[PDB]
């Protein structure tokens, strides 16, 4: 089919961009849990916008990112989906995740299972 | 506060070993501005642009600020830096600033030419602009380039040093300098002593003295010291040491350490600075609510 | 009859006349997460001037007894308040961690690399930096340190804590110098302290991210020779 090529030597700025990405994504993720462990909804618009400058930040160096930081993270308003609304299953569909903003993000779970993402098969991936 | 930062090194090429002779007149010299009156030092090194420029890291500076002349530091109370003016006529193959320039303190240079005034104004990165004032000017200094050049940076510098050499010269000084100061509208201007020797230094009152009688007035004179000699000073420490002008490895303490005035307390090696715990986030709050400092 | 006519160039033409005469509710907060930071920011401000009137009413100094005492008599004010001693070690060890990872300091210091560490932080993102203010234009801005919460283009915002006071700082970053220490993992041997200038980078984040930063004219840095 083609050339097997297998190169090892990351590179320092993607390296740069995505320990940037990663930082931004914890610290939001640890505001938001030390907020939400101890009381209720005190600063919830200050970690979201790490996020969105995070998501600014895929604008700029056009990296993706797996299907599990976007499926945590949402798709308008961009914040962290640790705590939703409401879960709802086989309401005449498939799956709904309501949020407080309304923006719901559904899954096709009713039409079969054993269906993975292109990241999660068994050879498409390699860590570190 | 003052600065002269055109101090000649008894050397124009690699090949050539300097004398013990011409160092001891170099501490000499340094003695003689540290007994007057003066504040800053850069001692200046003339390259060439067809010469064989060395593939080297630690060799391309023959300076030694460290062995020789921090110990004339600790009786001296004073700095140096080293700085390089590059003699370029024309665009010939040698380009290797990226080494030079980051080696270095401040980058100069001398042109001779036309084109080569062009390109160094455009595209070259340089500090300041020297002329050939022991010879004659190229063609024409005009207008609109030096002004959108001093407005991009770059400014122009007189060597007052330069007319105490021989008898003939100060013609084609003065002829020169009247022109660099008509057609650089009085901005970018900063004066520097290019002398070799104590024997041809001079003081504050004199020099001051001296532009006045060449053309520029007495104020713009001294805040052509205070301001703009200590701010292209400024400029190329942060572009060589730091990035380009962006985030510097400099502390910044009360009134003590400065990127220009603290150099010593700067590890030279590569770029830290080891400072100590000052900064707490623990108990710390206001500045004027503290009492421990 | 002189050729400065006043009233007649200006007044009384059709092409100066429009010149002056010479005669003469949870879900709309969070729509846009910008404003509702702005509401966040403003609402912090707002109730530390109410904690400021509160503890002058309370006449006690100590801070540790006016937080209990807002705790006892005021419980829908103490739900905006800041918690300065929470955000301290939520954020500090992070970014330490975060930049000895980053730029490569380990234990192993004599290998170290400072032009690839500087355009490293470039590079980085400041949002959760302990950073002072050690030289301004303003007197009165400096002696400030805090840590981010949020980056500006051209200001610049932290938090600091005084005897009583818990107020979102804001500092304008066109004519200032910045500092933050990075230490290293021994006891008292060895630090690191670095500096920025916010009046150099005048950029969002996103765009700091992609740009790659260029000489400017730098005329306007007198002061950091002047102080
Ligand atoms: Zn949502």
């Amino acid at each position: 089919n083609g050339t097997l090529l297998v190169p090892p030597p990351r590179t320092i700025a993607n390296q740069d961009h995505f320990h940037r990405l990663n930082y931004l994504y914890q610290i939001s993720a640890y505001q938001t849990r030390a907020r939400q462990k101890a009381r209720t909804d005190a600063h919830t618009p200050l970690a979201r916008n790490y996020i969105k400058s995070m998501d600014l930040i895929s604008k700029k160096t056009k990296t993706s990112l797996l299907p599990t930081i976007k499926r945590t993270i949402c798709k308008k308003c961009h914040r962290l989906l640790w705590t939703p609304k409401k879960l709802e299953i086989t309401s005449d569909g498939a799956l709904s995740v309501m949020c407080g903003c309304g923006t719901v993000k559904r899954f096709n779970i009713g039409a079969d299972p054993n269906y993975r993402t292109y990241s999660e098969r068994e050879g498409n991936l390699l860590n570190s | 506060m003052l600065v002269d930062l055109n101090v000649p090194w008894p050397q124009n090429s690699y090949a050539d070993k300097v004398t013990s002779q011409a160092v001891n007149n170099l501490i000499k010299t340094l003695s003689t501005l540290h007994m007057l009156g003066y504040t800053h030092i850069a001692i200046n090194f003339t390259v060439n642009h067809s010469e064989k420029f060395p593939n080297d890291v630690k060799l391309l500076n023959p300076i030694d600020i460290k062995r020789r002349f921090g110990e004339l530091m600790d009786r001296t109370g004073l700095k140096l830096y080293s700085r390089i003016t590059l003699i370029i006529d024309d665009p010939s193959k040698g380009q290797s600033l990226s080494k030079i320039s980051q080696a270095f303190d401040i980058v100069a240079a001398l042109p001779i030419s036309e084109k080569g005034l062009t390109l160094s104004t455009t595209n070259l990165d340089i500090d300041l602009l020297t002329f050939q004032y022991g010879s004659r000017l190229p063609t024409f200094l005009k207008h609109k380039s030096i002004c959108s050049c001093v407005n991009r940076g770059v400014k122009l510098e007189i060597v007052y040093g330069y007319a105490l050499r021989d008898v003939q010269a100060r013609r084609q000084f003065v002829s020169n300098v009247r022109s660099v100061i008509r057609s650089s509208r009085s901005r970018g201007i900063v004066i520097g002593s290019g002398a070799m020797s104590p024997l041809e230094c001079r003081n504050i009152l004199g020099v001051t003295s001296l532009i006045k009688n060449l053309g520029l007035p007495s104020d713009r004179c001294s805040k052509a010291m205070g301001d703009l000699a200590s701010l292209v000073l400024l400029n190329g420490r942060l572009r060589n040491k730091s990035h380009k002008q962006t985030i510097v490895t400099g502390g910044g303490s009360g009134n003590g350490d400065d990127v220009v005035n603290d150099v010593q307390g700067i590890d030279d090696v590569q770029t830290i600075k080891v400072v100590k715990r000052s900064m707490d986030a623990e108990q710390l709050g206001h500045a004027s609510k503290r009492h421990k400092p | 009859m002189d050729r400065t006519q006043t009233f007649i160039k200006d007044c009384l033409f059709t092409k100066c006349l429009e010149d002056p005469e010479k005669p003469f509710d949870y879900q709309r907060i969070n729509k846009n997460s910008k404003i509702a930071l702005r509401e966040y920011i403003n609402n912090c401000k707002k109730n530390t001037k109410k904690c400021l009137k509160l503890a002058y009413e309370n006449k006690i100094t100590d801070k540790e007894d006016l937080l209990h005492y807002i705790e006892e008599k005021h419980p829908t004010i103490y739900e905006s308040l800041p918690q300065y001693v929470d955000f301290v070690p939520m954020y500090k060890e992070l970014w330490i961690n975060y930049i000895k990872e980053l730029l490569n300091i380990t234990k192993n210091l004599k290998t170290f690399n400072g032009s690839l560490a500087l355009l490293k932080l470039s590079m980085a993102d400041y949002n959760g930096a302990l950073l002072r203010v050690t030289k301004s234009k303003n007197k009165t801005l400096i002696g400030l340190q805090g840590i981010v919460i949020w980056d500006s283009q051209k200001f610049f915002i932290m938090i600091v804590k005084g005897n009583i006071i818990d107020e979102i700082k804001c500092i304008p970053k066109k004519g200032t110098v910045f500092q933050f220490e990075i230490p290293i993992s021994d006891d008292d041997d060895s630090a690191l302290r670095y500096s920025i200038l916010g009046d150099r980078f005048k950029y969002r984040s996103v765009d700091r991210a992609g740009r790659k930063f260029k000489s400017r004219r730098c005329d306007d840095m007198l002061y950091y020779i002047q102080n």
